[PDB]
DNA sequence: ACTCTACCGATAAGCACAACTACCTCTCCT
RNA sequence: UCGAGAGGUA
DNA sequence: TTGTGCTTATCGGTAGAGT
């Protein structure tokens, strides 16, 4: 069982050791289900509520991510926004970048 | 301060550039020994950010920085175009000449890539075609003319020399020089990202994040025979997670464990019993498992008790009539939990040291939709058969 | 053997399906471009107040729980099991040759 | 558009509304009521239509710019050798004569009792 | 218009979810509940009332939408 | 350590018992090995699996 | 350069207190007052104090993070950009060796240099530092009009700092 | 054939170093259509919940 | 009548992933 | 703790 | 160990084009 515990160095997930605090693989298989199912909010949570979460920010004049956050592709711009996103997907946008993939956010607010 | 909260959308795709890749990069230095600085990761030997301020590795985010080149490099990613582009044009014409008529002797050649085979080196080695070769063996021409190779200009860095006539490495720099006077319209339509052909840096990953880190050392004082360093970058872009090979974690498998499969707090598993005296739609929790399972009920958390549901799966979930959501019934016994008999059809699974881990929704609009789609009143009608 | 087949068939199957929803408009359309899969849903009735369902995600998973069952059967020579027999139904572009 | 008396009788529009329901469940700002009364004292009007009427006239009749008039109504110079010093973009012009500026700052002294 | 006009079960159980979190957090109710202490139950309550004040946007797939009310709607 | 350094080791959520014996001994390298043993008396419990001599297997019900 | 210039915005409303259909402006109006009192501050806009008129209001969108609403609303009110070439009263509040204060009101603080008056010498044979080397006494609640300069602000406060010169003509106080 | 371009789906479905290289190469813009990749950057599917917006005014 | 090229259909020849889900211990190093 | 190899559970 | 692509290489192969 567990309610908080320590965390994954690489990705911010539970770890899977029964002896420390641990925790609860969600499948696959389980989001398939619970997507024929129609819960949302329970998908929701389960991968992003509760599993890792993160924030990223992105400059809206430019379609570029920003590390207050700061943008070094244009001057020093009042008009960047955070997304929500997993720790998951800054990850893969990391990955992409060291790969030599350079991506482009749109955000729609 | 504070900064609006927005959706995203539309995610793009590009090749990384110089300008995008110094622009992101922070504090990039050019030191050998400045691998692991403490301007880029908390990990370093510091305890300190540059750049951030103090935290426990969760407020502060893995900062990049990218190195500089002494010589112009070609991306690889882009060499395949190149080539082929190459292997079109004639190389003494630049139209679409000694090298266009066959009636000078100058035999067809052919531009492509060698990977592993002659150097190790994935660069463009320019081969004269073997058929128009023999037929010229066959005129009593053995060798090449000695001007055959005129169009290559003289590299200052003539490293590496003493090959063979037929085959011939072209470098960097002799590859520009060949590109130059082309047309830019026939370059744009082969290779729609002609800002991306100079390479003239390479990020170095953050600390926090991640033989990559030798590799990258390695790279920061380099000598001549460009060739070498397309080749140290070659090697180093393949360490990437995405790669497939030994960790585990790469590829397909880092995909499923890092986005599509991941684990989640407040979650239970214990091996399941049967008992009829409970309901179809209740599940016994032991209470000393259910004490200390806190959920989060708005007045922040108190003990599990009866009337909460738990979504309740059997793995693997074969159908979509796996997960039922049950009331919670505390029972005296403990370390084990009680399911009605008649609950093992959904679950596919019998009483003989199965494990039932369950999922405590924390939301209250997630433990509303429980009951109202996912519960087992619900789920009367098999949705395969409509039995 | 054969216990990867199953799980292998019902990832691609659902890969394929799990995008199917059927539309306010009574039309059944794919998440990608609202393509349209079926004008109307082909069930012999009885109730059409199915809207917001994924008939996609569904059929996959009864699909699914049938490939799994189907490994409890045996397999008879000069014959293939039903697992496999639904294997080769369900991958009909890939025997072009 | 307000330069002095418009904006001084909506804030007596807040001094009036201010006293009738002056308790308020949420918060209050202090800073914003002493920006208001505070600046508020430097230069006051007799009456509002006159005194506005009298200051677009010559914004019709003339040719001047709206960062022009906005700039010169608050500074309200009293001679035609202090406009010419203030402003830059009013030296070496042609466009008006002077004699009618004069007129101008005698109207502006004659609404002004 | 071009509608079932008969509400769905998920956007039954997502009005029940947001009326219940908005309960949650100390909001007035419009109907009168008499002995309940579940803000379930009082969403389920105002559902039943028809008199929680709540308007559906169902987006069509061409892009445009179609507004309506939890009043105008029929629950089964 | 010789300095206040504790190196030492604690036990988990999952681990109990009542300490049985200590174990000292070292090899011809010089390194120092300490082993303690925990003891706890199990009865079966509901979740407990019990087999047959004739593969019948299952977990204690009731 | 006062002008009336409009601006929308996004105040969010608490679950709270959602009630009185009747009267639910109440609430509107009251969501949008603790909006602007609580930022107080901009960057290039200015200042505002109350929402005179309010042009249109937009459907109310809910989401799901502890209960609140958002509600986009358009509306005019009182500013004043600090445009180059404009000549602006002010209120001296104190006197020192260097870094002469004069306020503007409480809005914003305007510092005084060396190098902005003419020619003149310190007095310390009295209380209050005086410069009537020029024929001309500055004390504290004259008004005294100066030309503005480009003003500075800061990352936290930022204030609507600026420069303050007499190098133009009628200085002193009128 | 539908000129839909989903990277991130093929990329979780296989090989996907290959399919983000080929994505940058062509300079496709994924528009996030799916149920996968919404979930993967945090946003609801769509199919049951999500379809529909709830607004009090 | 009598001869050169050139895009194009059928067999070799190497790459290139992928062979299930959720679990739990033990030794080895790293 | 981060990994690898084994042995088992449904 | 393979199943399935997948991409060149490679063998004629004859169709036009020309003389
Ligand atoms: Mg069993
Ligand atoms: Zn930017
Ligand atoms: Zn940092
Ligand atoms: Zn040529």
């Amino acid at each position: 069982f567990r309610n908080t515990g320590p965390v994954h160095p690489l990705t911010r997930q539970p770890v899977a050791d029964r002896k420390r605090f641990g925790g609860i693989k969600f499948g696959e298989m389980e989001r398939d289900c619970l997507i024929a199912h129609g819960a949302s909010a329970n998908l929701h949570e389960r991968l992003f509520t509760l599993s890792d979460s993160s924030q990223m920010h992105i400059c809206r004049k430019c379609k570029t991510y920003a590390n207050g956050p700061y943008c070094r592709v244009c001057v020093s711009s009042d008009h960047v926004v955070r997304v929500y996103v997993p720790y998951g997907a800054k990850l893969l946008c990391q990955e992409l970048f060291s790969m030599g993939i350079t991506l482009n956010f749109d955000t729609k607010l | 301060l504070q900064v609006p909260v927005g959706t995203l959308t539309s995610i793009g795709f590009s090749i990384s550039n110089n300008n995008d890749r110094d622009k992101m990069s922070v504090l990039e230095v050019e030191a050998p020994n400045q691998v692991t600085d403490s301007r880029l990761g908390l990990p370093n030997p510091d305890s300190v950010c540059r750049t951030c301020g103090s935290k426990d590795r969760k407020v502060c985010e893995g900062h990049f920085g990218v190195i500089n080149f002494a010589y112009s490099i070609i991306n690889p990613y882009f060499l395949k175009e190149v080539a082929a582009l190459l292997n079109k044009i004639c190389p003494g014409c630049k139209y679409i000449c000694r090298y266009c008529t066959l009636n000078t002797g100058y035999p067809l050649m052919k531009f492509r890539v060698t990977t592993k085979e002659v150097f190790r080196r994935s660069g463009i080695v320019v081969e004269v075609n073997e058929e128009s070769l023999m037929k010229l063996k066959k005129r009593g021409v053995l060798t090449l003319p000695p001007d055959y190779w005129s169009f290559l200009p003289q590299d200052s860095n003539i490293d590496e020399s003493c090959l063979k006539p037929t085959r011939r490495i072209i470098t960097h720099a002799q590859v520009y020089a060949l590109l130059l006077g082309i047309d830019q319209r026939l370059i744009k339509k082969d290779i729609p990202m002609f800002n991306s052909l100079g390479l003239t840096s390479f990020p170095v990953t953050p600390n926090g994040y991640r033989e990559r880190t030798r590799i990258y050392k390695k790279l920061v004082g380099f000598e001549g025979n460009t060739l070498e360093l397309s080749s140290r970058v070659m090697e180093c872009m393949q360490y990437s997670r995405l790669f497939s090979e030994t960790p585990k974690l790469c590829g397909l498998r880092f995909m499923k464990d890092v986005l599509l499969g991941k684990r989640s707090d407040h979650t239970f598993r214990t091996v399941v019993v049967g008992d009829p005296s409970l309901k179809l739609n209740e599940i016994g929790i032991p209470e000393s498992i259910a004490k200390r399972l806190q959920v989060s009920e708005h007045l922040i958390f108190r003990s599990l008790m009866d009337g909460d549901t738990v979504l309740m799966n059997r793995p693997p979930s074969i159908h979509q009539h796996s997960l039922i959501a049950m009331t919670v019934r505390i029972l005296p016994t403990t370390s084990v939990v009680s399911l009605n008999p008649i609950c093992c059809l959904p679950f596919r699974g019998d009483f003989d040291g199965d494990c039932l881990h369950g999922y405590v929704p924390q939301s209250i609009q997630a433990k509303v939709e429980l009951d109202e789609l996912v519960a087992l009143d619900k789920q009367l009608i098999n949705r395969q058969n409509g039995r | 053997g054969n216990a990867d087949l199953p799980g292998t068939l019902s990832r691609r199957l659902m890969f394929f399906m799990r995008d199917i929803y059927a539309a306010y408009d009574g039309t059944v359309r794919n998440s990608f471009g609202n393509q349209l899969v079926q004008f109307t849903y082909e069930t012999d009735g009885p109730v059409e107040d199915i809207t917001g369902e994924a008939l996609g995600s569904l059929s996959a998973c009864a699909l699914s729980e049938a490939a799994y069952s189907a490994l409890d059967q045996p397999i008879s020579l000069l014959e293939t099991s039903p697992l496999l027999n639904l294997k080769n139904v369900l991958e009909c572009g890939s025997k072009k040759g | 558009c307000m330069m002095d008396c418009e904006a001084f009788q909506i804030l007596d529009g807040i001094k009036g509304q201010l006293v009738g329901l002056s308790e308020d469940p949420s918060i209050k700002i202090p800073v914003s009521y002493d920006r208001a009364l505070a600046y508020v004292e430097s230069c006051v009007h007799y009456t509002n239509p006159q005194s506005v009427r009298k200051v677009l006239e010559p914004l019709k009749t003339y040719g001047i710019s709206d960062g022009e008039m906005c700039v010169i109504a608050n500074a309200s110079s009293e001679s035609v050798d202090e406009v010419l010093a203030f402003i830059p973009s009013l030296k070496t012009k042609k466009e008006v004569i002077n004699q009618p500026l004069q007129d101008a700052l005698e109207e502006l002294s004659k609404l002004k009792k | 218009r071009k509608t079932s006009k008969f509400m769905t079960k998920y956007e039954r159980a997502r009005i029940l979810g947001t009326r219940a979190l908005q309960i949650s957090m100390n909001a007035p109710v419009m109907v009168e509940l008499e002995g309940e202490t579940d803000p379930l139950e009082i969403a389920m309550k105002e559902l039943r009332q028809r008199k929680i004040p709540f308007t559906i946007r169902r987006y069509l797939p061409d892009g445009s939408f179609e507004e309506w009310g939890v009043d105008e709607l029929i629950v089964e | 350590t010789e300095s206040g350094a504790d190196h030492s080791i604690k036990l988990k959520h999952t681990e109990r018992g009542i300490v049985q014996k200590v174990v000292l001994s070292s090899n011809d390298e010089g390194k120092n090995f300490a082993a303690v043993s925990l003891r706890q008396v199990r009865s079966p419990c509901l979740g407990d699996k019990f087999s047959s001599m004739h593969g019948q297997k299952g977990v204690l019900g009731y | 350069m006062f002008i009336k210039v409009k601006l929308p915005w996004d105040v969010t409303i608490p679950a709270e207190d959602m009630d009185t259909g009747l009267m639910l402006q109440r609430a509107i109006v009251i969501r949008l007052l603790e909006a602007f009192s609580k930022e107080k501050a901009t960057k290039d806009l200015g200042y505002l104090i109350t929402p005179t008129i309010l042009e249109n209001i937009g459907e109310g969108k809910i989401k799901e993070q502890t209960g609140e609403i958002q509600f986009p609303v358009v509306f005019n009110g009182i500013c004043f950009k600090m445009f180059k070439g404009e000549i602006v009263h002010g209120v001296v509040h104190k006197v020192h060796k260097t870094g002469v204060f004069l306020k503007s009101g409480p809005y914003e603080i305007i510092y005084l240099s060396h190098m902005k008056m003419p020619g003149y010498e310190f007095i310390p044979g009295e209380n209050p530092f005086f410069m009537n080397q020029y024929m001309s006494r500055i004390q504290i609640g004259a008004r005294v009009r100066f030309v503005v300069l480009d003003t500075e602000w800061r990352e936290a406060e930022k204030d609507f700092m600026a420069l303050a010169s007499i190098d133009g003509d009628n200085l002193g106080p009128f | 054939v539908e000129s839909t371009p989903a990277p991130f789906t093929q990329a979780c479905f296989s090989s996907p170093s290959q399919c983000f290289l080929k994505a940058a190469k062509e300079g496709v813009r994924d528009d996030l259509q799916g149920s996968i990749d919404a979930l993967a950057w945090g946003k609801v599917p769509g199919f049951g919940t999500g379809d529909q917006f709830e607004i009090i005014i």
